[PDB]
């Protein structure tokens, strides 16, 4: 009955649940606000997702975030990596499919890393 | 370019179950494939498929005596007659019955056709082609007569010479006489006795004695003669004689009528014809080694054609000259990979049989069949030179033929044993590489060393696709651990590149200017990568674009159907501007790779007997024992080889055994045409070759108000200014304005119009004389216009070479076929007559 | 006539006219129902449900105006000669005209009904009743009935027979009166006087399932059930108002469903001609009524646009089925339960049609490659307020796309028993219709049931969403339907300026819908989640390109890069798609004022109709106009594109339809209607072209004659070595025929007999093969030599088999000793005539290549013709060497630019 | 246990590698028991990874 | 796992390519293409010490030099290129 799309994001060891649902428009980091939870110089890393989409695109949606993991630099990737799977997952299933690529083209067009976590491996040189 | 795609021939099967036919002038031969209709020109090498299609497969061909008209019957009886000399689809008619026998009539005014137990004739149609002032009525066909005075299924229908009688051979043992209309001396008689049922009653020329072929190999005479007791005559029998083929049934014979010959195909597939009215053995030999199906003749009397249904099996035999005119096969198992030659006049496609064949685009036959592989054969790829093929294998064997001298100058294994099923090869030609799905090494071989390279490593999985760069730097392999590696192998560090993505790498595919790549995963979605930077720039979800499926053992909705939703295989233009991708589905998508939208897509067959091409199965086939298309009718056949599964249980790959009811439709490979204008796909009914039409459409370039064609021929007939008038012929763009203007300029003027021609239209003009080159005969005019050209805008097409490759490319295989036709002929000739007249 | 279009089949069309059916019962299991076109008859069979069986053909010069159905014959009588139109009766049987009647020489008369029985037939005309013999369809007699008034003369009603009675018709008179007749010998035989001779035409009768009991139903209003040979009368009923009588009556030969039980027979049906409802009357007691099936077609109404009435009322032969025609363009059979009692009986089968003259038509496109095509499905939007589906396949897999429980809510409102009627309530009349099924999900759209028209994305996705998008007439909303199926969508978008919408089109892509107010606004929706995306203009200068008028035909480039939306007043605006800004105008604005526009994807051309009765060809990629048309003396109604491009089409309201050659720039064909056409569409293939008329309820396919037979049409109207044509296959296995008749050999050899048969017997064409052209090929080439020209020779064996030629190359031979006879130098003489020539140089290196193969030793043994082998090699040497040169050049030049970096 | 695989399989949740296998007799070697796992949009494996809580809706 | 390689020989002959084309009307080649014939000139001969002379050696480029016109020296030079060989071997 309810419009909830659950999304995982990930980095070395920072992990990051976030929980989209119909809304008024907030955006909450384990119970306390975006503009307040990173290192100061980071937040900037944090508002990508929203600044590449537009504000109209989070006007409908509330995320909530839990992070647990990693450091300071880990935990602010796998944030901005859950918002922007997040409302892009959120646009998949309950807007058409065409807000969804163009969402997906936006965000790919800018940095793959906010969809697709690529891991590092140990493959030097063989 | 411009995708505006028809469907232009079939191609890769000759033959599927039908009956076969011959033109009235002897030349050429009508074949049914699936639910097409082949013609196959003999005398000039060509072929063609006429437009139409039926829902299912073709169960009779008629034509009529005349020529033009040709009426097709599919199985379930709906019945399309059409025009021969303008391929295009005439009329639509039900038969509500299967029809099982058919025959039009030597007047041409009436057609005979026994739908199972009935036999109806009805009247030819009147038609446009026909008729002055004339159209299309809405019912054409109108019946004349319907006899039930039979017991079983009428088996066979032939006409008499003068056209009043006709007779029908039958299941129950029993030969009919009919007539058109009442006779005076007449009684719709029958002919008895027999012991397993009539395969065919015949006329003599002058008709008196009529010859019946029954199932059991015997032929027998009836004439009309006095019952042994003495106005008083009856049908009977004067003598009776046996072909001895010894554990077999005859399953089709025919009879020549004007020179008195009778061919019969048995069962073992031994065919034996004979000189009927005495009966001697003319000959006998075994064309096939399953049975034999169909036998027609010539109208001359000097052909025969026979069409085998279990295998593709066609071939023409010239029986007093005994040798074949064509013997030709389709492939009998799944057709896995194709590509075409570099030149682009022949593709080579490779199926799981076992055999490799080349097939030519025109004619439409195998020209050789490679038949080393002792397993199913995976992918097969050419060079750039175009002179070598190599072709990997389940038999663990990545295989190196010269088409040349065909013979596999290379074979390649692996030291542990593996089944390699995607491979890839440098465009140079002397490095393979290749992959399997039993171990997760990437295995590199070289082709003029021999041995083995190297196993390249770093995949956690098998690895499904391989790709050599156009250019020759980059190896890209794509596995199902969700990984693509971009491999730098020529370079003195050998590197590896991941690219990370969501799901199984199902597909990877080039741009043919090397800096993009697409790879197909196993979501559904294609992305697209560059190679440089290793960074995605682009992709497209395309689930919903190819879902169309619920196949007949799919408890699914089409819609929730996964396993019909990804594209396993993609390739692009060789322009480079648009993908085309193709996965186990009806639908053939074509995407832009620039504006990444889907400009068309196709659909591979209408066919409803194969078993995956419409998404919305009908409830009148749901019996209380499942579909009616399920359960098992094998017993239900007269044939002991026919009732007898020799099938295993479980086997999703091919078995020897294969009941192949109602196959799944999949386009397993795909490849553009590198003249451009034209791509082929591998589906399960055949080879479709899809083609660009620009003669039926109307297209102009960049069109002013004042230009029409006869505007055109005025500046070219009174004004004289033919740089004018072929430039507003390439922008009408009307293929017969522009021959009538090319032509019609002079060859010394040629160097005054391309000196002032536009850059604009100089692609198009090359692409024009490559194919005035390739069909007219105004060879000398063509290749003074190709110099013009290329040494007036010589630096501009070196300076591009990537906007203009496919003009370059057939103007190239035009010089060749000028190169390699007359040129070799001409100093052979004055070699020749030097020599012989210096003694 | 035309030269182009040949007329085909009137589709969407079951029972538009006031001529009654005809039941014929075919066996114990099947009843054919044979109605009329105007210009043909349809027979439809009913246990197969309603599907078309045959339908008459050819097409009669005058509208049918009586029918009937004996064994398998269907009779139909013709024209009404008092309004100049010619007349007949004709006899079809299957399909097709099978015989004529010879009418009588002085009948100027239209002829109203058809009745067969005994051996003959009978033909009640207005006055008169011409009788014919039917065994041998021989002309008998004619029935003069007299009268002393003018009026009473008049055979309103009709005759039938009783079932028993030997010869009689029983005719119906202007009076009341029924006269008996015996048709043998002409006689006025008995007369019976209707009773209580207030009541005063009368207006139908029919034979009960009684023996000599006839139901005569009078235009005062009794219906009397009498004894026709006693002249008692049996029941009295006033089943009539004088403003409403009776007019089709018919009896239940069933044997039960009377007497509040059902186990009682006496059942009659009846209906008037200006109602639209049947009543049913037991006829056991007294005859009391039992029910009233109301509104089983539309009621028909003087003010009202919908026809409307109800035509006949059947009961079949024995069974509870009723079958009722309407003049609604419908045909309804309903069925009487059995278990539980229904006095008024339910529908079971329906065909149906426009009830009205049909608006716009639109052809549906492809489906992608498939057994549809693009020629199957017809969508008309008619003037009744509904849209149907036409098949043009199969006549019965046309269906009404459902705007919902219409009926329900028209029975749960007092719709159907006399506030605004069934046509009202419904979506308004359709002007445009634009559709894509690139997503259209066939059946399963989106599974369950939807809101309709409402003024979850994941199913949607998966299976498809709305497929047409429809403008309507005087409504804010445009609304959406599916098309697979065949119901209205679940959105219903509003302009944003709030006026009417104008125009309406649909993406390629099939996800965006854009429509086009009157008043300037176009907007753009998302057809799957139904949401507003783009305005035009969004929120040259950008923000302002807003049309001042109304905006009649939008519509958008299939890569989804352009929107072109057309002004009425004026202007052709190119706005970008995904900025919703104006990219380029092109203005028109003082002198047009453009009504239309249609769009052809895959030429990247658009044809504008304005108000100077013209239209201007632009294309859209060079953005100027390239082709302008001035043919039309009235506006155009409607204007359409051929598939190849080549055509375009255009039905002015002078009643003229016009094609004009588009790469010709000219006319074509122009021929004119007998009413002017309202909508045109051409198939997504080119056969079919669609008209739908004015006046007329459903639509004229015609077909194209140009793809079956060349038509010479062009008629603008007002009112250097070269090869030769030889197959290349010929002649390279000429060259080549020894190893390929060695690879044609079969690997075994074929097991002949010991006992073989010699002297096989002869084929082909007289002992040789019949590819060999019938009329000595030296007699031809020394013919040739002792003439100058060798062409015979050489066109004699041009045309040859490679066998044959390698024969007739083989056997040629030096002979008697002199110039004249020998045919190696005429060969060698022969190709250096074509070298100096010029014609067949592949051709001449080919033959001179075998020819040195397998003459060698003779011509080098041979003096007296190394002179002509010098000769030869002289000319062959200067056309090798600047041939050579040529293709050498070109060849090593296109080899470098291919790849000019080693 | 036998009676539900033959069920799931029957309704289409497993692929065996990259196929969706729709035969409940198609005999698995031991080289292919390392390939045979759910198919793609299967809710089968939502239920798996709604059980284990890592139900990623991307 | 497939099946261990086992050696299988073809024996071609010096037919041309058109004998192992497959059974049609006319060629697909030209008429260049039919006068390839399936072995190469290696294959029709190959100078080697097996089919040279008596008198004569072959050297490693397919050349006749006989043993009574080379000199010392040369004899010397192949004796040790040729023990350099069967050192290698």
């Amino acid at each position: 009955s309810v419009q909830a799309v659950q999304v995982f994001g990930k980095k070395k060891n920072a992990t990051a649940v976030a929980r989209c649902v119909q809304g008024k428009g907030l955006i909450k980091v384990n119970g306390k606000p975006l503009k307040l939870f990173a290192p100061e110089i980071l937040r900037a890393k944090l508002y990508e997702p929203i600044l590449i989409l537009g504000t109209d695109k989070f006007a409908d949606v509330d995320i909530r975030i839990r992070v647990a993991g990693g450091g300071h630099t880990s935990q602010v990737y796998a944030v901005r990596q859950a918002i922007a799977k997040s409302i892009v997952a959120y646009y998949a299933k309950y807007v058409d499919e065409h807000s969804k690529n163009l969402l997906k083209q936006e965000l790919i067009q800018f940095d793959r890393s906010l969809l697709v976590a690529d891991p590092r491996r140990c493959e030097p040189k063989k | 370019m411009k995708t505006n795609f028809k469907f232009s021939n079939l191609l890769g099967t000759v033959y599927c179950r039908g009956n076969l036919l011959f033109s009235p002038d002897g030349t050429h031969l009508f074949s049914p494939v699936g639910n097409r209709v082949t013609v196959f020109n003999l005398v000039e090498n060509k072929s063609y498929t006429f437009p139409f299609a039926h829902r299912k497969n073709i169960s009779r061909i008629g034509l009529t005596p005349q020529g033009n008209l040709l009426l097709s019957i599919d199985e379930d009886g709906q019945a399309i007659l059409t025009n021969v000399p303008r391929r295009v689809v005439l009329y639509h008619f039900s038969f509500k019955s299967p029809v099982t026998a058919l025959a039009f009539s030597p007047s041409g005014r009436h057609f005979v056709v026994g739908l199972k137990r009935k036999i109806e004739v009805w009247h030819v149609p009147s038609t446009p082609d026909t008729n002055e002032d004339g159209d299309l009525e809405f019912a054409p066909f109108v019946r004349h007569h319907t006899h039930m005075q039979h017991f079983d299924d009428v088996r066979h229908l032939e006409w008499s010479s003068d056209s009043r009688f006709f007779l029908s051979a039958s299941k129950d043992l029993t030969a009919r006489i009919w007539s058109l209309d009442t006779e005076e001396g007449f009684v719709p008689t029958v002919l008895s006795g027999h012991r397993q049922g009539v395969v065919g009653a015949y006329f003599s020329k002058d008709q008196e004695t009529i010859y019946t072929v029954s199932k059991d190999g015997a032929v027998f005479e009836w004439k009309y003669v006095a019952k042994p007791g003495h106005e008083d005559m009856q049908w009977r029998i004067v003598n009776k004689h046996f072909f001895m083929q010894n554990a077999a049934t005859l399953r089709c014979a025919a009879y020549h009528a004007e020179s008195n010959l009778l061919v019969a195909g048995f069962s073992n597939g031994i065919f034996g014809l004979y000189e009927m009215p005495d009966f001697n053995l003319i000959h006998t030999l075994s064309i096939s080694q399953n049975e034999i199906d169909f036998v027609t003749i010539n109208k001359s009397g000097e052909w025969l054609a026979f069409g085998a249904s279990k295998l593709g099996q066609l071939l023409v035999w010239e029986w007093q000259s005994e040798s074949y005119i064509l013997k030709q096969q389709g492939h009998f198992d799944a057709m896995n990979s194709l590509v075409y030659s570099p030149d682009g006049q022949r593709i080579v496609t490779a199926a799981d049989d076992g055999k490799i064949k080349v097939w030519d685009v025109e004619s439409g036959f195998c020209i050789v069949t490679f038949t080393e592989h002792t397993s199913g054969v995976t992918a097969c790829e050419f060079a750039k030179k175009g002179s070598v093929l190599f072709t990997a294998s389940l038999d663990g064997s990545v295989r190196a033929w010269d088409l040349i001298r065909y013979r596999n100058f290379r074979t390649f294994t692996a030291p542990e044993r593996l089944s390699f099923t995607c491979m890839a090869v440098d465009p140079s030609g002397e490095v393979i590489a290749a992959g399997s799905i039993d171990s997760f090494d990437i295995h590199i071989w070289s082709v003029q060393t021999g041995q083995l390279l190297d196993r390249l490593s770093g995949h956690e999985g098998p690895v499904s696709s391989l790709a050599f760069a156009p250019d020759g730097s980059v190896l890209v392999s794509g596995s199902w651990d969700r990984t693509a590696r971009i491999w730098s192998i020529f370079s003195r560090t050998q590197t590896s590149e991941p690219l990370q993505l969501q799901s199984d790498v199902l597909d990877v595919a080039f741009r043919p200017d090397s800096k993009q790549i697409a790879i197909s995963t196993l979501d559904g979605q294609l992305t697209f990568w560059s190679v440089s930077e290793a960074q995605q720039v682009s992709g497209v979800d395309g689930r919903r674009d190819v879902s169309g499926g619920r196949r007949i053992t799919d408890r699914r909705t089409a819609a929730n159907v996964a396993g019909t939703k990804n594209f396993n295989t993609i390739r692009y233009s060789m322009d480079g501007t648009c993908l085309l991708a193709g996965g186990n589905s009806k639908y053939i998508c074509l995407y832009s790779t620039t504006t990444m939208v889907l400009l068309k897509k196709f659909t591979v067959s209408v066919n409803l007997s194969l078993s995956g091409t419409q998404e919305f199965l009908n409830s009148k086939l749901m019996t209380e024992a499942g579909p009616v298309g399920l359960l098992d009718d094998q017993g239900e056949a007269s044939d002991l080889e026919d009732r007898i599964d020799r099938s295993l249980p479980g086997s999703k790959r091919g078995d020897p055994g294969a009941r192949k009811k109602f196959p799944e439709v999949r386009v397993s490979g795909v490849a553009f045409s590198p003249t451009g204008n034209s791509f082929c796909a591998a589906s399960t009914e055949g080879l479709l070759v899809y083609s660009l039409d620009n003669t039926v459409q109307f297209d102009p370039f960049d069109l002013n108000m004042e230009i029409t064609p006869a505007s055109t021929l005025a500046v070219l007939e009174k004004e004289k200014d033919y740089l004018k008038a072929l430039v507003m012929a390439f922008r009408l763009n009307e293929a017969g304005l522009i021959t009538r203007v090319y032509q019609a300029i002079p060859y010394t003027d040629i160097g005054l119009v391309v000196e002032q021609f536009p850059t604009v239209y100089v692609p198009r003009l090359l692409r024009f004389v490559a194919a005035q080159t390739e069909q007219s005969p105004h060879m000398e005019f063509c290749l003074l216009w190709i110099r013009a050209l290329i040494d007036k805008h010589g630096p501009w097409l070196a300076a591009n070479r990537g906007k203009v490759d496919v003009e370059l490319r057939v103007v190239a295989r035009a010089v060749a076929k000028m190169r390699d036709e007359i040129r070799r002929l001409a100093d052979e000739n004055v070699y020749m007559v030097d020599y012989l007249l210096n003694q | 006539g035309s030269a182009i279009f040949a007329p085909y089949r009137t589709i969407g069309l079951i029972s538009p006219t006031g001529v009654p059916f005809t039941s014929i019962p075919l066996g114990k299991t099947t009843f054919q129902i044979t109605t009329s076109v105007g210009r043909a008859l349809q027979t439809y069979d009913l246990k197969r449900g309603l599907n078309l069986v045959f339908v008459t053909r050819p097409q009669t010069p005058s509208d049918i105006t009586a029918t009937h159905a004996w064994k398998e014959r269907v009779y139909a009588a013709f024209g009404d000669p008092r309004n100049g139109e010619p007349q007949g009766l004709w006899v079809f049987q299957r399909g097709k005209k099978v015989a004529e009647l010879p009418l009588p020489s002085d009948l100027d008369q239209p002829i109203k009904q058809i009745l067969i029985f005994g051996g003959w037939i009978v033909a009640c005309a207005l006055t008169r009743i011409e009788v014919w013999k039917a065994a041998t369809l021989e002309h008998y007699t004619t029935i003069f009935p007299a009268a002393s008034k003018k009026g009473d003369n008049e055979l309103t009603g009709g005759a039938i027979n009783m079932p028993t009675f030997l010869n009689k018709i029983f005719v119906g008179r202007k009076d009341g009166w029924v006269e008996i007749w015996n048709v043998s010998t002409g006689k006025l035989i008995y007369t019976l006087l209707p009773p209580s001779p207030d009541c005063g035409a009368v207006t139908c009768l029919q034979p009960t399932p009684a023996l000599s009991l006839l139901a005569i139903a009078y235009s005062g209003g009794p219906l009397v059930i009498q004894n026709v040979l006693t002249d008692k009368t049996v029941l009295l009923l006033e089943a009539g108002t004088d403003d409403a009588p009776v007019t089709s009556i018919s009896f239940r030969t069933d044997g039960l469903g009377a007497g509040q039980d059902g186990r009682k027979d006496g059942v009659m049906a009846t209906a008037t001609s200006v109602s639209g409802d049947v009543t049913f009357w037991d006829l056991n007691k007294g005859g009391r009524i039992m029910g009233v099936l109301r509104s089983a077609h539309n009621p028909p109404s003087r003010h009202n646009i919908v026809r409307g009435g109800i035509s006949k009322i059947e009961f079949l032969a024995g069974q509870p089925v009723i079958v009722t025609s309407g003049l609604d363009n419908s045909l309804k059979t309903w069925i009487f339960d059995e278990s539980p009692f229904s006095p008024v009986p339910r529908i079971l089968h329906q065909r149906s049609g426009h009830a009205a003259p049909v608006r716009c038509l639109h052809f549906l496109p492809s489906d992608f490659d498939g057994a549809e095509g693009g020629n199957k499905w017809l969508l008309s939007g008619g003037k009744d307020r509904s849209l149907w589906g036409w098949s043009l396949r199969r006549d019965g897999q046309s269906a009404e796309l459902s705007q919902g429980a219409i009926r329900k809510k028209a029975r749960k409102m007092g719709l159907l028993a006399g506030t605004t009627t069934l046509e009202d309530l419904k979506a308004p009349e359709i002007t445009c219709i634009a559709s894509s099924l690139n997503r259209d999900g066939g059946m399963g759209a989106i599974p369950g049931k939807q809101m309709i028209w409402d003024k979850n994305a994941e199913l949607s996705g998966n299976t498809g969403w709305e497929s047409v998008v429809t403008a309507h007439k005087d409504d804010p909303y445009a609304r959406t339907w599916f098309w697979g199926r065949r119901r209205a969508g679940r959105w219903a978008f509003k302009t944003g300026d709030g006026e009417p919408v104008s125009t309406v089109a649909i993406s390629s892509c099939g996800t965006f819908a854009l429509v086009g107010s009157t008043g300037g606004s176009i907007d753009m929706f998302n057809l799957q989640s139904g949401r507003h995306r783009q305005r035009f203009p969004s929120r040259f200068a950008p923000g302002t390109g807003r049309h001042t008028n109304a905006v009649t035909g939008i519509v958008v480039d299939p890569l989804n890069r352009h929107v072109v939306s057309c002004s009425l007043d004026g202007k052709v605006k190119f706005w970008d798609f995904i900025t919703g800004n104006l990219v380029d105008e092109i203005d028109w604005a003082p002198m047009t004022k453009i009504i239309g526009c249609r769009y052809h994807p895959g030429n990247d051309l658009i044809a504008f109709a304005c108000d100077d009765r013209s239209i201007r060809v632009v294309d859209i990629e060079t953005k100027n106009t390239i082709r302008e048309f001035w043919g039309c003396r009235g506006d155009i109604n409607d204007f359409c594109f051929s598939p190849d491009g080549r055509w375009i089409v255009a039905a002015s309201q002078d009643s003229i339809i016009r094609v004009w050659d588009l790469p010709t720039a000219h006319l074509i064909d122009a021929f004119r209607l007998e009413q002017p056409c309202t909508a045109l569409a051409f198939s997504h293939t080119g056969e079919y072209l669609a008209g739908a008329m004015e006046g007329s309820l459903g639509v004229q396919i015609w077909t194209n004659r140009t793809l079956f037979r060349h038509v010479p049409t062009r008629q603008i109207s007002e009112s250097m070595m070269t090869l030769s044509l030889v197959p290349r296959s010929r002649w390279q296995t000429l060259l080549h025929i020894d190893i390929i008749k060695a690879r044609n050999k079969p690997k075994e050899p074929p097991k002949a007999p010991e006992k073989a048969p010699f002297f096989l017997p002869p084929v082909g064409q007289n002992g040789i093969s019949s590819l060999i052209p019938q009329e000595t090929f030296t007699s031809k080439l020394l013919v040739g030599g002792a003439k100058g020209d060798y062409t015979d020779f050489i066109e004699h064996l041009k045309a040859l088999p490679p066998a044959a030629a390698d024969l007739e190359l083989r056997s040629l031979s030096i002979g008697n000793g002199d110039e004249a006879t020998n045919e190696l130098l005429h060969f060698i003489r022969a190709l250096t005539s074509r070298l100096v020539a010029r014609r067949d140089y592949e051709l001449t290196q080919a033959w001179m290549t075998v020819f040195l193969r397998l003459h060698f030793d003779l011509i080098m043994e041979n003096e007296e013709l190394l002179q002509a082998l010098g000769e030869w090699r002289e000319h062959q040497a200067r056309e090798r060497d600047r041939l050579s040169e040529l293709v050498g050049y070109c060849g090593g030049v296109v080899s470098f630019l291919r790849s000019p970096r080693t | 246990t036998v009676q539900a695989a033959t069920k799931l399989i029957e309704q289409g949740h497993v692929r065996v590698g990259v196929e969706e296998v729709r035969d409940p007799a198609f005999l698995v070697t031991r080289n292919m028991e390392d390939f045979v796992t759910w198919t793609v949009g299967s809710k089968i494996k939502q239920n798996i990874m709604k059980y284990r809580d890592k139900l990623d809706d991307f | 796992k497939p099946k261990p390689p086992a050696p299988t020989l073809t024996v071609v002959s010096d037919v041309a390519t058109v004998a192992m084309e497959d059974a049609q009307p006319a060629t697909a080649q030209g008429v260049a293409g039919g006068e390839t014939s399936m072995i190469a000139p290696q294959e029709v001969y190959a100078p080697s010490k097996d089919t040279a002379e008596k008198g004569e050696v072959v050297t490693k480029a397919g050349i006749p030099i006989a043993k009574q016109e080379m000199s010392r020296e040369e004899k010397l030079r192949r004796r040790r290129r040729e023990k350099e060989r069967i050192r290698k071997a």
